[PDB]
């Protein structure tokens, strides 16, 4: 119990398992994270809840038709390093020239992906949080409002 | 930019192909 | 301000929160579907030792936050006090105890990220050689 | 931080006491 070194200013499970070390902080980060989604869930207003039902509709329809294009997007992505800025930036530079409602289910899609292979909480978090803001512009909440 | 740009690209084709079938 | 309705003021907010759950929810179950049986089963010891950790000790767990809500502090402040206390205290019980009250700021806290930082920071602190030693010795 | 060493004793106090009941 010496001291911490601060946080900065592959993506098989397996690979982040193999000591008991290992395992027992995945069931303590696991627990904690498990508990706060459920206690937020639970505290979500009925309106925020319809529209989580309207996105799990259509992003999981993308998901499973799309499949093969999210591996596909995965690996040009990771063929080179990359930041969450860099994808944010993408993203955002797309959304500005293009207002149509498939390219950002597709996003949502896409950035869950990455989500899913991320090993590193903190930076996938912080990925999922910034991305949903460069995701619900104008344009975006337009659609959903409208579908609800 | 080069490999981010091939991301972009993917995603409107696929957003285009959305479009299209679901609305 | 500590109430989530709070923060669902706009229309955007409302879908930036949905986005943002079904992000977390996605990832969360994909995380546990690929979870080996016996991540699993400590999973599910530390949600009956603590769960009645939660119950047992509801008063001192509200007492201890009010005490901490008093000034602002960082995950650091949290996390190296904690790590003050279980480097000369090796009994299971502070351990679970920690879990639980750092379990319950991560509820109250309303920053995804500065969470995540918190649970991830303190979850390497709390799980030391004698924690684990205990857990897998009640298997 | 006299907050922070307050939360502490507690956490130990408590955790000496589920120790005790336990056992
Ligand atoms: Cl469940
Ligand atoms: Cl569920």
């Amino acid at each position: 119990h010496n001291y911490v070194y601060p946080l900065p200013e592959s993506t098989n499970i397996l690979d982040y398992l193999s000591t008991e070390r290992d395992h027992v902080m995945m069931a303590v980060q696991y627990y904690m994270s498990k508990q706060r989604l459920d206690d937020l869930y639970r505290q979500l207003p009925t309106k925020t809840r319809s529209y989580i039902d309207i996105i799990n509709m259509y992003c999981d329809k993308v998901n499973n038709d799309y499949n093969r294009d999210m591996n596909i997007m995965y690996d040009m992505a990771s063929t080179e390093s990359f930041t969450v800025y860099d994808i944010n930036n993408e993203v955002n530079t797309i959304l500005m020239d293009n207002k149509g409602l498939g390219v950002r289910l597709a996003t949502i899609s896409f950035i869950t992906e990455l989500g899913k292979r991320c090993m590193n909480p903190v930076e996938t978090i912080k990925m999922f949080t910034l991305l949903s803001h460069t995701i619900c512009d104008d344009c975006f909440i337009d659609y959903i409002t409208d579908i609800s | 930019s080069s490999t981010m740009g091939q991301v972009g690209r993917q995603l409107a084709i696929i957003g285009d192909d959305i479009n299209r079938r679901y609305d």
